[PDB]
RNA sequence: AGUUACGGCCAUAUCUACUGAAAAACACCGGAUCCCGUCCGAUCUCCGAAGUUAAGCCAAUAAGAGCCAUGCGAGUAUUAAGGUGGGCGACUACUUGAGAAAGCGUGGUGCUGUAGUUU
RNA sequence: AGAACACUCGUGUAGAGCAUAAGGACUAAAGAGUGCCUGAGUGUGAGCACUACUGCUUGCAUGAGGGGAAACCCGGGCCUAG
């Protein structure tokens, strides 16, 4: 019925572009970014965490009039520099990426030597050291992803905290929480260092060795075993904190402009129509 | 007879324009305000807190005080044949920065150069005033290419 | 042949309608046996005196099955209908439906206090990629290449079960 | 030069048919042991790479519908000031000024900011 | 099983709803469901409607306050009467 009459089209109002594309929630964005008129010089940084089929992305972003500015970035695909061979979208790889992201920031601001790392041994928020500069402050932006206990977005967030950035959070969201009992932190540590997957690998070899090969082929190719994971992850964390990856080079891929298609001229378009009439008669 | 509620007679006012319904854009929230700026009121019907009374719609005033999400603006009004100042509270969603000072500020930037040189070299500024458009200018014309005009159109 | 681009079952829908009291409990126990699920009771949209229905009163129960279990039930039912269907039973959308009058033909033992009920079967066919229209982020309408058409649904039925589609 | 993450102005960006696409991505895709959620691992959450460019996203095409601009309509319709102008009225001519819309013709069919990646 | 019973697939700028006049407002909601709470807190200022009464907007301080991962919001009823 609706689309049968011209007036439908003439009266229609389009949503904003990133809404048509289902990428942004405007009601959430406005609450997150809106300016406080009395706190002049406050310049809130969002920590943006997004998870793709391939990789984990952390970005630190400041919202300015005209467009958001990226302060710093880190990606799970870069951990290949420190010898990560497998599971680039794993719970551990989320945590590692948040850790990396934090360090890069505190180095630029030169806070790095004041606020030291701390590998997952409590659930308190980061606290300003007396007689020194204040901690760098951020708030979490989870986008369109759901909040639930043990979601991978919160792993990256704990990574950043352990790395030295101040984020307010409640422990309600982590594995090892209990409704009316103290926090069981060994369960949390367990997941960070990969116990959850070791326990699955061990099970399948008893159940079905065919299915095992199908499920874990990539691991087999690296000769990794369930026993090796803790050493792997301890090394990975230390190396992130210790080393720094080489700078990126700039290159003109300008010549790939050969591949871009170009629209027809008016002169062509007209002749084409003319020919179409003559082909029909 | 008519009534006297707070939103009397606002059927035309306080309605959205064609194909412009919905909440405000980000630019509204990221604009910073300061005391002494001139600001201009235009109510957004979708926001129900911090609305001013409809007399003030489309009027321009001066910022007196700045709070978390609202502003206090000074206005003048005639009541009982006397002038009265009024202090109006408005939320930041219903205001836009006024353009009314634009030309004057440009002129001040030019004056600010001259007024310094006027101490060094002259004694008093030339001050660069505006002047209204004068008489029609003189013209020298080549006088080829004449066009004749006539009441040829009979207009039945 | 080109992988992807091959038909599958995505859903089988089963429903029993029995307006009244303990009948719905008696019914629900049947669905709970035919499939390893607990079915969802559904309520009357309007109030209709003649049919004996108040509004917001429960009137029917249904269950939706997917995966391997769907294949067993469909084979079990098309036998009861003797592999015979009419050109009326297929849609413009690539789906088809039929009915059964007697639940005991699906094999379960009688138990004279439980009773005899009929059942509706409805089947929905698909090709990969349909997720593009159901996921939260970047939701979009599918291409005409990846729909299932009326002819294809008939061809699949004939091929898979050797049934006869009457004009 | 494209893409991708986060954006700005919110159809020159919409809607309907068709067609293309080096690389790296983006996806569809393969499972449910756990955390989490369903009448239903469809959606949501977690653990994965055997396949595939068919789809989406991106780009082209159409005397396409719709949107945006401009010319014309047109000094036309309406209107401020004025006179011992006219008319039984209804209303209307003139003098000094301000000045449209619909239709219809012609052209367009997103532009840009910060970072990452790919000859 | 009928004009009108339950279940599905595709389209769907609101053609629906929003207790109670009329107008305005609202679309990953302010509508329909589901979870938790009693902020329908406590002191004390400044203002808007021709402003006394009344109604609403907004400042600072506090609670062994609430909801939410958090940014945020809440001292009655989406706004204009009771």
């Amino acid at each position: 019925d609706n689309k049968s009459k011209k007036s439908y089209f003439q009266r229609f109002q389009t949503k904003k572009r990133r809404r048509r594309l289902c990428k942004t929630n405007y009601r959430r964005r406005t609450k997150l970014i809106k300016l406080d008129q009395k706190n002049v010089g406050e310049d809130k940084s969002r920590l943006v965490v997004r998870i793709t089929n391939s990789k984990v992305i952390c970005q630190v972003v400041k919202s300015h009039l005209g467009g958001d500015m990226v302060v710093a970035q880190a990606t799970s695909a870069e951990l290949k520099e420190f010898g990560l061979k497998v599971g680039f979208t794993n719970y551990s790889a989320a945590y590692a990426t948040g850790l990396l992201c934090a360090r890069k920031i505190l180095r630029m601001e030169k806070l790095d030597n004041i606020y030291k790392p701390k590998f997952c041994t409590d659930v308190d928020v980061v606290e300003d050291i007396e007689g020194e500069k204040n901690a760098y402050r951020c708030y979490l932006d989870i986008g369109l992803s759901r909040n639930s206990k043990g979601a991978k977005v919160f792993a990256a967030m704990k990574g950043a905290s352990d790395g030295g950035i101040k984020i307010p959070y409640s422990p309600k969201i982590f594995p090892g929480y209990n409704k009316d009992e103290e926090f069981d932190q060994q369960k949390l540590r367990d997941r960070i260092f990969g116990k959850e997957v070791a326990n699955y690998m061990q099970l399948l070899k008893k159940e079905d060795e065919t299915k095992f090969k199908k499920q874990f082929s990539e691991y087999i190719k690296q000769n990794i075993n369930a026993e090796d994971l803790e050493k792997m992850y301890e090394n990975l964390f230390n190396s992130i904190v210790t080393k720094e990856i080489s700078k990126k080079e700039k290159k003109d891929y300008s010549a790939l402009k050969k591949y871009k298609v170009m629209k027809l001229t008016k002169e062509e378009r007209d002749a084409r129509v003319q020919q179409k009439l003559v082909e029909n008669n | 007879v008519s009534s006297h509620g707070y939103r009397r007679q606002t059927r035309n006012l306080f309605s959205q324009a064609f194909r412009k319904h919905g909440m405000p854009n980000t630019s509204t929230y990221l604009t910073q305000y300061a005391v002494g700026e001139y600001v201009d009121i235009k109510v957004n019907p979708a926001i129900h807190k911090g609305m001013p009374h409809k007399y003030y719609h489309g009027r321009t005033g001066i910022i007196k005080e700045v709070n978390r999400g609202s502003v206090i603006v000074l206005f003048n009004r005639i009541l009982a044949n006397k002038t009265v100042e009024r202090k109006v509270i408005v939320g930041i969603e219903h205001i836009r920065k006024s353009k009314c000072q634009d030309e004057y500020l440009k002129r001040l930037e030019i004056n600010k150069k001259i007024i310094e040189e006027a101490e060094k070299k002259g004694e008093v500024p030339v001050l660069f005033k505006r002047q209204p458009k004068g008489p029609k200018p003189a013209v020298e014309m080549l006088m080829n290419n004449i066009i004749e005009l006539s009441y040829d159109k009979v207009e039945s | 042949e080109n992988p992807m681009n091959k038909i599958k079952i995505q859903k089988l829908c089963l429903n029993i309608c029995t307006g009244g009291g303990e009948i719905l409990n008696k019914a629900s126990k049947v669905l709970e046996q035919l499939t390893g699920q607990k079915p969802r009771l559904s309520k009357s949209r309007l109030t209709i005196r003649s049919f004996g229905i108040r509004r917001n009163e429960k009137i029917a129960c249904h269950v939706t099955v997917r995966g391997e279990k769907a294949m067993e039930i469909l084979e079990k039912g098309i036998k009861i209908k003797e592999y015979e269907l009419i050109d009326s039973n297929f849609s413009t959308q690539g789906s088809f439906g039929f009915g059964i009058k007697e639940h005991i033909d699906m094999g379960i033992k009688y138990e004279p206090d439980v009773g005899i009920f009929g059942m509706n079967f409805y089947v929905v066919l698909e090709k990969p990629g349909i997720r593009v229209s159901k996921r939260k982020r970047v939701k979009s309408r599918v291409g005409n290449k990846q729909r299932v058409t009326k002819d294809e649904a008939k061809n699949w039925f004939v091929k898979k079960y050797e049934g006869i589609v009457l004009g």
